[PDB]
DNA sequence: TCGAGAATCCCGGTGCCGAGGCCGCTCAATTGGTCGTAGACAGCTCTAGCACCGCTTAAACGCACGTACGCGCTGTCCCCCGCGTTTTAACCGCCAAGGGGATTACTCCCTAGTCTCCAGGCACGTGTCAGATATATACATCCGA
DNA sequence: TCGGATGTATATATCTGACACGTGCCTGGAGACTAGGGAGTAATCCCCTTGGCGGTTAAAACGCGGGGGACAGCGCGTACGTGCGTTTAAGCGGTGCTAGAGCTGTCTACGACCAATTGAGCGGCCTCGGCACCGGGATTCTCGA
């Protein structure tokens, strides 16, 4: 059979990561999946526009953080924007 | 001039008519309820206002009766008991007190055809059309019998009837119509259709009988035709058209209805232009053999237009919504030339006067299509009225099965042309804009046939 | 072939309670199936257009969830 | 025993308010989704999924959509929904 | 209501003879004559039609759609099918009968 | 060759950083795809997937049950003035609604 | 002297406007309220004219389409005069204020 | 800076007149002036963030045709 | 080698098909471009340019102008069913509005 | 200067075949190349998704033809679909 | 209905500025081969979609009552419209500075592309425990006296 | 306004199927290395944005009178909600067949990729006529008799 790659795995470790007592069901794992393409596809296609706009050939981390910036409402995007700079900190110092 | 004579006068310095006092022939239509004069003129339809095909099965009950081929229990149409195009069916032979097409040629002794139009006999092309559609329908009615071993002749008779009148309809509205009003006269005029309206009026105006007669202007000087190869064929490969008018002994003595649609399929037509409105043989030399003198078709056509009592080009221009001009100005800005306006406003002195056929055909042609403003407007509402206001129409509901709409919307003229007789090579799709040979010909080895599965009891 | 009709009365009812109505009138039911008839259409025209460029016979749940992302009616739980 | 007009109709707001069945019955959302796909292709298969995905979807739309029209009944100072309601929601919501 | 009416009749059920043949056609426009009943523009000699002459028919056809032959230009997107479908629907359509 | 470490491991993510890098490089985005796009991207979503999932997982314990089902990520969604912004035109499958009543429909 | 009855001078006005095309909101106005709203922001921004004259389009479109369903939803409750709440249900209905 | 009073009561009668209202309450005025700050917020934060990303100081057109366009209010005549 | 010869004119359109080629070829769509698609692309531009153009050339006609302006576009767009469905999410600078009243405000 | 490409020529041709006698402002040729570029977007990427749906590389007549049928509306539709049916015809005649 | 007063509309001047047509270059498009991979076939398997059939039984469907709500129909009054008189600042026209978009060099870094290998992540198999399903009970609420 | 009836939440047993691990294996991600071009600097250039002033006048502000909608109150009747009994197909099972979706293999023709050439389109420049206002009257609509 054709392998199916999805987030299942990496949403069920998060989940035990935030809840180490709760489970999940496959139709509530099947609504996150969905979810993780959904917003992956808008914050890749907004960062593809915005490199389009500026005439460059690149898709940077200044993309992906003006794309957050621009699609996420309110203090959510400031939030996620801090988690996506302390990742790339990390992954520098490494 | 007294009734019902209408001649047409001879201005001076005449061309052709040397004789000023000779006359051009011409009769007054039959009025609709005579011996009265307080009640307005009216002319008779004598046919159906339907796209029904009742040029082949007739309009009137005797006729069509007549035609049947009632011998048998096939459901067929009568055939030719005397001649066949190699060994394929003919139209059967007509007897009239005066037949035109003896006329032609007394050597020959062969009359005119009988079809559901007494007209059929006017060229060969026409009469090869009328052939070609009454070859379809006995093979349908065949096809249908082989299918159905406990249908009757009357059933089979009627199902290949509809099935043929659905097969003009579909080529009607598909192939001809977007080709001759453009494609945005055809979106305004002829929206998707959406059921059968019974408060729409599909009888045919006064107009429209004027107002298509703008397929003179696409006449050709001559009739071609050609062999299997596509390349002229001998003896006469290119006749006058002065010598072709109701001549039937060059279909039944000149190797069948072949070389003509051959001909058909691969000639360009003529393009209107405004310096070249029509062509001089029919001008000239209209049923020369026929008549006493040659006729001529756009003074005919503009001596009907005043016989039928019709307004002017202003009227119509108002109706269909336009501009109306008023000085010399304003026509060469409608008309888009000058001379032409010039030359109308010497002739008629007011734009009200000129009539509907100069002024519809003077107007510049709309982008990809052959027709003005104001006459892809009046083709329009008539052909709309005619599709709305139609109970059989084969995209309403209850007149055809959902199979049998999805296998007759795969119909076409060129699968028609090269199933029911011998040319193996036709034209690609939409055979009304193909005319190069061989760059878009195909052998129709690859277009599918009718699916008559769905018509199984 | 009158299966709009199967939407019967007390279905649209029950849809009407979910989306807190206390009171329906009469005609409502007409209208609503209109408007039923309607957005399925619509989703359905688009959906054998997604299974017809892909050369199947079977109209597949991602042709669906295709169709209304194509709408702006997003849907979760089926597909991807 | 009987209750007054008005009390059933709230039970049934507050109990179907609560659960996430789907309304329509399966059968015959079926057969009217395959007698509208008739009509662009003939000889279609569905699978399960397609038609629970279209079940969905068209409950989400018509629920919403009452509870527009609820809004546009109340403004009028009103308690019954009427036709005219439903038109309105749909011209203001661009559907029309 | 099952087959078309070989003469067209009771296709419309509001009005069986609407539609049919051999009944007067429509008029889209009140009808003009140069008298006002049924004599068209022309038949009398000397009387004008909006203030202006009454032209020749075949005067008109002579200097305004003449053009010499040898100038035919051939159009390069259709056949002469157009022309005879055209034809072949229009015999279809109408047909005005006159006397013989 | 030394042990290999995923990307993720050094980023300090859950989320794969090269199976979203193969993503961005396959799904015709840009001609080039930097290399802290992916992280960023991954961090994000990480992010984005706890708030949900701490939301979804509260309401579970609300409704005194110990596994996640849609209604629960439903009840997360419309309770949240961010999220619902976020997914304001989107449909959860067997969600239900939010139960509310307008006052005029209560008895007086 | 003459006066013109309630509601005729409202409508030739309804007329009038519905006819033109300009804007209906003075300029210089608007251009404040934009560097004022901007303000917020960016510190010491600079607008190019043809920003200030999208913004004023934009602005202006918006606020006829809204006025039209504000219409008519003041016309659904019986009604000619304009009240807040029908803005703020064309708001709700059109999920802005959803 | 109270900016937002240069929308005067004559302008909005006069936005209101051409999308055909008849008669207008005296209290219409001050919502028109929310909604209408509210709409040019949300606008100006989204082009003012395009000028950012693009490293400039002044707001062009076309930053504000992106940000009408991402809000599904895509403006013709500005490039 | 022969003449050059522009693909616009083998298809037979005014809109260039090279540089509808080059733009799908550029704007990051797809791996691989066809040979019939930049032609195909170009003769619906086209349509659909020559239709919004002859509706406005009528509306300007009918207001006794020779040049089209903005709002002759509008009139046109927003008149046609089938062009205010595809366009409506879109506004036209300089447009204005319909001239519509409601029958209940009339006396 | 520079050199600034736009759909200018082309619409005043397209103009010059459809009303022969009649111009255009400026203003109009700027909003009649925003359609054009917009229209031009919309079909390319919805082609664009159809061929990625599908799993192909490449975008053919057949995907433009798809996501013309998606997005036209109504009639409009067909018309388009003819003419760029012709159009591709003639190509591959010449 | 009839007349007086405003308002809008339909025609001759009068400039003027923007749209349309003409040159000069240069930078994409076109023409002419090469090549390697994406897609167009054929076969073939097996999964899942369609059809059928019998049984409960939960849902839907008519029917009857009555009550509460939708819908007109007054009546008041106050809030908005139309108009005239003062302010106010928008608008136009003209100058002057300078900030900062916008090209143009040059040269690094950063990313694509290629082997190699080798563990993270699928598919498949299993079992046990959340959760669905009865059953009785007990509060909670509603409608009437 | 204290008692009765219906409805719904709660606690306790029973059973089950689906979710959470375990294991094998394959393929895609990580580790190196090389090569080329995209983007980051810097250094000018000149454009267009901001800031200022002065005069004219059109529009915004204020105030006043009146009339015509907004809103509340009050019948009146009818149509919708609530039960109740009688059809009616919906849902659940187990069975069977076969259409077609998905996978494998081969191969060929079509699109990417180079180089060389040139002409189509863009920028700059005139130039004249369509349009925007001027004057005047003409026609129509509205409101008081
Ligand atoms: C091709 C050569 C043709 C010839 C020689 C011819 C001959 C004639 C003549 C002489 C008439 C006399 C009355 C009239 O002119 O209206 C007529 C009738 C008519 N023709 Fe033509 N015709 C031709 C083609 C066409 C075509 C191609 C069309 C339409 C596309 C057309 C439309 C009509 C109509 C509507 C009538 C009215 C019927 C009648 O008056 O009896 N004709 N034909
Ligand atoms: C000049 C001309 O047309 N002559 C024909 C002749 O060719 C034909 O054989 C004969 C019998 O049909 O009729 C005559
Ligand atoms: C039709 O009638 C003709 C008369 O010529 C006859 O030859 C023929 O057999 C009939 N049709 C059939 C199908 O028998
Ligand atoms: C039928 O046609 C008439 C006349 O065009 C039109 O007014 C009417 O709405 C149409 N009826 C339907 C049901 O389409």
């Amino acid at each position: 059979k054709t392998r199916k790659e999805s987030y299942a795995i990496y949403v069920y470790k998060v989940l035990k990561q935030v809840h180490p007592d709760t489970g999940i069901s496959s139709k509530a794992m099947s609504i996150m999946n969905s979810f993780v393409n959904d917003v992956f596809e808008r914050i890749a296609g907004e960062a593809s526009r915005l490199a389009h706009y500026n005439k460059r050939s690149t898709i940077t981390s200044r993309e992906i953080q003006t794309a957050v910036r621009l699609l996420l409402p309110g203090e959510l995007a400031k939030h996620a924007v801090s988690e996506g700079t302390k990742a790339v900190t990390k992954y520098t110092s490494a | 001039q007294q009734p019902p004579c209408f001649p047409l006068k001879i201005p001076p310095n005449d061309p052709r008519i040397k004789n000023q006092a000779d006359c051009i022939p011409f009769f007054r239509s039959c009025p609709a309820c005579p011996g009265s004069n307080i009640t307005i003129r009216n002319q008779i339809n004598a046919l159906t206002s339907f796209v029904d095909a009742s040029m082949v099965y007739g309009s009137e009950e005797p006729l069509a009766r007549n035609l049947r081929n009632m011998s048998n229990q096939l459901g067929l149409l009568a055939v030719n008991q005397r001649f066949q195009d190699n060994g394929r069916a003919l139209l059967p032979f007509d007897n009239l007190h005066d037949d035109p097409c003896l006329l032609t040629n007394r050597s020959a002794r062969i009359p005119c055809f009988l079809a559901g139009d007494t007209r059929s006999s006017e060229m060969p092309e026409l009469t090869s059309m009328h052939t070609l559609l009454l070859r379809e329908h006995n093979r349908l009615a065949t096809e249908l019998k082989s299918l159905n071993p406990r249908w009757d002749g009357e059933r089979l008779y009627q199902e290949a009837r509809k099935i043929v009148g659905a097969m003009v309809q579909i080529i009607t509205y598909r192939d001809y119509l977007p080709l001759v009003l453009g494609p945005t006269a055809m979106r305004k005029y002829l929206p998707t259709y959406r059921s059968y309206n019974d408060s729409v009026d599909p009888r045919i105006a006064n107009v429209f009988t004027n107002a298509f007669r703008y397929g003179h202007t696409l006449i050709q000087p001559f009739m071609f035709r050609l062999d299997n190869r596509y390349q002229p064929m001998e003896p006469n490969p290119r006749v006058p058209l002065s010598r072709v008018f109701f001549a039937s002994w060059r279909v039944v003595l000149e190797g069948g209805i072949d070389p003509i649609l051959r001909g058909l399929m691969a000639t360009p037509a003529k393009l209107n232009r405004q310096n070249q409105i029509a062509v001089d043989e029919i001008r000239e030399r209209l049923f020369e053999q026929v008549m006493r003198i040659g006729l001529d078709l756009p003074a005919l056509n503009m001596q009907r237009s005043r016989d039928h009592g019709l307004p002017g080009y202003n009227a119509w221009r108002r109706f269909c919504g336009l501009p109306q001009p008023e000085t010399v100005g304003q026509l060469g800005t409608v008309l888009r030339n000058l001379k032409l306006a010039r030359k109308l406003m010497e002739q008629y002195g007011t734009p009200n006067n000129i009539d509907i056929w100069m002024g519809g055909v003077s107007e510049p042609l709309k982008r990809k299509g052959r027709v003005g403003p104001l006459l892809a407007c009046i083709i329009g509402t008539q052909f709309r009225k005619l599709r709305d206001g139609d109970r059989f129409w084969w995209e309403n509901e209850g007149v055809f099965s959902m199979q049998q709409r999805q296998a007759l919307a795969q119909i076409s003229l060129p699968r028609i042309i090269c199933d029911n007789t011998g040319i193996t090579t036709v034209s690609k799709n939409n055979i009304f804009m193909s005319n190069s040979y061989p760059r878009d010909f195909v052998n129709c080895s690859t277009l599918p046939a009718l699916n008559l599965a769905s018509w199984r009891e | 072939r009158d299966n709009i009709q199967g939407i019967t009365k007390p279905a649209i009812r029950r849809l009407a309670r979910r989306g807190g109505v206390k009171r329906i009138s009469g005609l409502i039911y007409e209208e609503t199936r209109g408007v039923l008839k309607v957005f399925l259409e619509n989703v359905i025209r688009d959906a054998v257009t997604y299974t017809e460029h892909a050369k199947r016979k079977t109209v597949t749940a991602m042709d669906v969830v295709y169709a209304l992302k194509r709408q702006g009616r997003t849907l979760y739980g089926f597909g991807g | 025993h009987r209750y007054r007009p008005g009390t059933v109709a709230l039970r049934e707001i507050r109990r179907y308010q609560k659960s996430t069945e789907l309304l329509i019955r399966k059968l015959p959302f079926q057969r009217l989704v395959r007698e509208i796909a008739q009509d662009f292709k003939t000889d279609l298969r569905f699978q399960s999924s397609a038609v629970m995905a279209l079940q969905e979807a068209s409950e989400a739309y018509l629920v919403a959509l009452f509870e527009d029209t609820n809004l546009c009944a109340i403004h009028a100072k009103r308690v019954t929904i009427m036709p005219k309601d439903i038109q309105l929601a749909r011209r203001i919501r661009g559907e029309r | 209501d099952k087959y078309r009416t070989i003469t067209g009749m009771c296709n419309n059920r509001r009005s069986p003879t609407l539609g049919a043949s051999n009944r007067a056609f429509v008029r889209w426009l009140p009808a003009e004559y140069e008298d006002g009943f049924s004599l068209p523009y022309g038949w009398t000699p000397g009387v004008k039609r909006n203030g202006f002459p009454v032209a020749l028919a075949r005067a008109v056809s002579n200097e305004i759609v003449r053009f010499p032959t040898d100038q035919l230009t051939p159009d390069q997107e259709r056949s002469l099918m157009f022309m005879q479908w055209g034809q072949l629907l229009d015999h279809d359509l109408d047909f005005t009968p006159e006397p013989a | 060759r030394a042990k290999a470490k995923t990307r993720s491991s050094r980023a300090g993510l859950q989320f794969p950083v090269g199976r979203v890098h193969r993503l961005l490089r396959k799904g015709n985005y840009a001609e080039r795809v930097g290399a802290g796009a992916p992280v960023y991207l991954a961090a994000v979503l990480e992010y984005l997937t706890a708030e949900i999932l701490e939301l979804a997982g509260n309401a579970a314990r609300d409704n005194k049950k110990t596994r996640i089902i849609p209604r629960h990520l439903q009840l997360a969604v419309r309770n949240d003035e961010e999220l619902n912004k976020l997914l304001g035109r989107v449909t959860i499958a067997q969600g239900g609604v939010l139960p509310n009543i307008q006052s005029v429909l209560l008895p007086k």
